[PDB]
RNA sequence: CCGUAGGUGAACCUGCGGAAGGAUCAUUA
RNA sequence: AUUCAAUUGUCAGAGGUGAAAUUCUUGGAUUUAUUGAAGACUAACUACUGCGAAAGCAUUUGCCAAGGACGUUUUCAUUAAUCAAGAACGAAAGUUAGGGGAUCGAAGAUGAUCAGAUACCGUCGUAGUCUUAACCAUAAACUAUGCCGACUAGGGAUCGGGUGGUGUUUUUUUAAUGACCCACUCGGCACCUUACGAGAAAUCAAAGUCUUUGGGUUCUGGGGGGAGUAUGGUCGCAAGG
């Protein structure tokens, strides 16, 4: 371990660190886009959405704040971004 | 000078019907001159014996069952049920250094205005899978498996009398409701009410105790 | 005219139980005369007799006790002791019985009663004719009563802190009239 | 069959109790002590003393004919010591010599939940 | 007791010579304000005229009885110097009422008022009264009870 | 030994709470 | 559990002991059994550990506010780090005035004994131990190691949180979780090997990055006694700091 890359490690195990711990720091989060089947509309989730978001039209709890990563409805499709 | 041997009376116990093995037990009294007095001698006689050997299985199954006198019957005696305990060595083998304990307790009035108390322990398992050398719970699971040890134990004395009580501490029925109601909280091991008291008698009857003895 | 007694086997000690159970088992059964059943799943071990056997209801005392014994950490050469003798029994004793003690305290205890290599262990069982076996909080002597009384004098002597050295000048006091008489 | 006794064993270090009755304690049949079989007051709590006491206890309950017998030994417990000494050892050394049927063999030992203050201060009791 | 068997004989002696303990001859010569300070020193500096002569550890000390003895009873004064000087380091007041020593001062005071014949209340003292209260009310009413053992005189 | 309190003592003992600045053998997972 | 009270049975002891001895037992002692009352305490589960600034903290349940850690494609933008003065807490024992006072128990009352292996032993036992209101401010208050910040080794673990698994188990019919396993990840309690480096050495992931001597800052020591003494000041009812 006398030398190595620090400025282009491999991607396999850079991502594999801490959030804070990386060359450039990155979140590790994500947004979902939700479809409950009741309504057919497009909603922008945060993935660790941290209050009760509820839908527009229909009051259907979306997601529900658990810890890291906020659980989403069952029966519901999701997409990234 | 005199021999209380040549003055005293063999006398004789016998079981209610709840249990199989009826012929159990042979007690004693000092004087049969005052018959008043040897009835309230043998109204506070408290006979253990063990389970086990009341219920004539060989293995000694570890409890001990203790019974109090009532009634005469011509030297014949009817006993009445009045707690449950373990021998304490049973505890002492049964306590592991390396698992987490449960109390539950329970203040109970049944339904035959009896006032009662249930101690239950619980356990923690190892899985099948395990690679841990000790399995700990947190204390909300402690907390949450307390809850549902109270729940059980109160609506299944609420919902018998104490023949049915009887009839349910004999094949385990209890700790098997606590253990497949129990199995989305905690693996849990080796559950048995400990220890049972009784608190407050009612006032005294008759013919519920001979149907208890028929 | 059968009896059977019901005994509990630790699970620190089934591994060797496990291990020695050829040694333990012919002695008594042929010497003896006896019968032995196990339970391994409930722990348990049946020690029973039989009119078909030889009548001596002691030895069915004695080989409780010699089961006894074997819960107890002890060896199978004190087995034979017990075999073959008759005025050697067995104790328990705790550590927090004499002196309240907590932690590092109860370790410096049992390393005071333990010693370095197992020397003052082995100064007490060689001087008393006692044998010693320790527990995390259970201290273990064997024998007869003036041997187990100045065991006795030691240990409390040794678990109230007492400097070890003035436990060998005690003990080879005692020792002494001891193999005077 | 046969009629059961109940027994007691009461081992401290200094004496021995060989105390039985009948069933529920109702009145008490044989009772020795350390003390009345040994003059000698060295040996109040000798195995020797044991076993004979016991032996009369066998003698007392084969003359008033109870064959069986269920036991339980103790200590003192509390805050003193919690299995029995070597005499109580004896003790059913004896009993089962005796020829005596034996029932159940266990250990109520009156153990606290959490004992009080012992009798020896900070620094120690014994010796 | 050393002291206790030449201060109450009858025909009293001339002189007394003697060698005792040092640190007894301090108690006998003790200040009031002193932790050396104890009973016996004011049972002989009001009975019995003491001095130190010939330091030998050991120490010789003269007695003398005073002939015209003051007339103080020596039980309640050697009672009530006992149970203020056993708590030394406490007050007064609170020392009294201790378990089994508020039973004996009032089977003392109630052999005090048997030749007095005062009327016991059903107020006595756990509020206001003589088991409890009085006590206090008599030892505000003397030189006692705040001032502490060690500051005391006859 | 330390802290506190007490009887004292030619030294010193005792009550309560701490520390090792004191020596882990054997056994098992 | 202990102590005491009531009821119960029975007969020469119980108690304590290097040893004996005192204590109380025909009004039946110790002990056995049925109850009751009191106050402390929270064993075994208990470590291969947890929390709190420290002292300290182990029954269950409810309420009251607080705290670490983690997650955060939230919010403020230097608001920070260390600390004379000053302030909060501070084990045990102690002090005032109350309640309680079961056990233990410095003082005291009592017995002893018999030897220079030796008084540790016993029995009553007051204070206290427990709580409330207010003081007191000391300990071997110890990791005998100031606090913040960066770098210089890994790995077996574990506690709390999080991520992922066509991983397991729990079935009801597949899930969901709960528990378990694996690969991590932060943040704690600890372990084992080294030596690059330190030290006088024992030993140390800090006691290293210090003669190649400077990241910021607070306190203390200058041979051993005299002596935490004299004296002055200061707080405290005092003991005392
Ligand atoms: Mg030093
Ligand atoms: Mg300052
Ligand atoms: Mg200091
Ligand atoms: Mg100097
Ligand atoms: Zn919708």
């Amino acid at each position: 371990v006398l030398v190595q890359d620090l400025l282009h490690p491999t991607a396999a195990s850079e991502a594999r660190k801490h959030k804070l711990k990386t060359l450039v720091q990155g979140p590790r989060s994500y947004f979902l886009d939700v479809k409950c089947p009741g309504c057919l509309n497009i909603t922008t989730v945060f993935s660790h959405a941290q209050t009760a978001v509820t839908c527009e039209s229909c009051s259907t709890i979306l997601c529900t704040p658990t810890g890291g990563k906020a659980k989403l409805s069952e029966g519901t499709s999701f997409r990234r971004k | 000078v005199v021999d209380p041997f040549t003055r005293k009376e063999w006398f004789d116990i016998k079981a209610p019907s709840t249990f199989e093995n009826r012929n159990v037990g042979k007690t004693l009294v000092n004087k049969s001159t005052g018959l008043k007095s040897a009835s309230d001698a043998l109204k506070g006689r408290v006979v253990e014996v063990c389970l086990a050997d009341l219920q004539g299985s060989e293995d000694h199954s570890f409890r001990k069952i203790k019974l109090r006198v009532d009634e005469v019957q011509g030297k014949n005696l009817l006993t009445n049920f009045h707690g449950m305990d373990f021998t304490t060595d049973k505890l002492r083998s049964m306590v592991r250094k390396w698992q987490t304990l449960i109390e539950a307790n329970v203040t109970v009035k049944t339904s035959d205005d009896y006032v009662l108390r249930i101690f239950a322990i619980a356990f923690t398992r190892k899985q099948a899978n395990q690679v841990k050398r000790h399995s700990y719970a947190q204390s909300s699971h402690i907390r949450a498996i307390r809850k549902v040890i109270s729940e059980i134990l109160t609506k299944e004395v609420q919902g018998s009398t104490l023949a049915q009580l009887t009839s349910k501490l004999i094949p385990e029925v209890i700790n098997k409701e606590i253990e497949n109601a129990t199995k989305d909280i905690f693996p849990l091991q080796n559950i048995h009410v400990r220890k049972v008291k009784l608190l407050k008698q009612p006032k005294f009857d008759v013919g519920a105790l001979m149907a208890l003895h028929g | 005219k059968f009896e059977s007694r019901k005994i509990m086997v630790p699970p620190h000690r089934m591994t060797p139980l496990r291990n020695s159970w050829t040694k333990i088992y012919p002695p008594l059964v042929e010497h003896l005369k006896l019968q032995v059943r196990m339970n391994l799943k409930t722990k348990s071990v049946e020690l029973r007799t039989n009119p078909k056997f030889t009548t001596d209801p002691g030895a069915l005392q004695k080989g409780a006790d010699f089961i006894k014994a074997f819960t107890l950490g002890f060896d199978l050469d004190d087995s034979i002791a017990l075999l073959r003798l008759d005025d050697l029994y067995i104790e328990t004793f705790e550590v927090k019985d004499v002196k309240t003690l907590t932690g590092d305290h109860l370790s410096r205890a049992i390393g005071r009663i333990a010693g370095k290599d197992g020397k003052t262990k082995f100064a007490i069982e060689n001087a008393t004719r006692t044998r010693i076996v320790l527990a995390d909080s259970k201290i273990h002597i064997l024998g007869g009563f003036t041997h187990i009384r100045m065991a006795r004098e030691s240990v409390v002597s040794l678990i109230l802190g007492s400097p070890p050295g003035k436990v060998y000048g005690n003990l080879r006091t005692v020792a002494s009239r001891l193999k005077e008489r | 069959s046969q009629v059961f006794g109940v027994a007691r064993i009461y081992a401290s270090f200094n004496d021995t109790f060989v105390h039985v009755t009948d069933l529920s304690g109702k009145e008490t049949i044989a009772r020795v002590t350390g003390g009345m079989k040994v003059k000698a007051d060295r040996d109040e709590s000798s195995p020797y003393a044991a076993m004979l006491a016991a032996q009369d206890v066998a003698a007392k309950c084969k003359e008033v004919g109870i064959t069986a017998v269920h036991v339980k030994i103790r200590a003192t417990g509390g805050t003193r010591t919690k299995t029995p000494g070597p005499g109580g050892q004896a003790a059913l050394r004896a009993l089962a010599r005796s020829g005596l049927r034996i029932g159940r063999i266990e250990d109520v030992t009156p153990v606290p939940s959490d004992s009080t203050r012992k009798k020896g201060g900070r620094r120690g009791r014994r010796l | 007791p050393l002291v206790f068997k030449l201060i109450n004989q009858p025909r009293p002696p001339r002189v007394s010579i003697l060698m005792f303990q040092r640190e007894f001859a301090l108690r006998l010569l003790a200040r009031p304000g002193d932790s050396l300070y104890c009973r016996l020193s004011a049972n002989v500096q009001m009975w019995a005229n003491v001095t130190h002569i010939m330091k030998v550890e050991s120490s010789v000390v003269r007695l003398e009885i005073k002939n015209p003895r003051p007339q103080v009873d020596y039980n309640e004064w050697d009672g009530l110097l006992r149970i203020v000087f056993v708590r030394k380091n406490r007050t007064i007041s609170a020392g009294f009422k201790s378990t089994t020593v508020m039973d004996i001062l009032e089977k003392n005071y109630k052999t005090f008022l048997a030749m007095n014949n005062e009327m016991v209340d059903d107020t006595k003292g756990s509020m206001h009264d003589v088991v409890k209260e009085k006590i206090d009310t008599v030892l505000k009413e003397t030189d006692l009870g705040d001032k502490r053992a060690g500051k005391c005189d006859q």
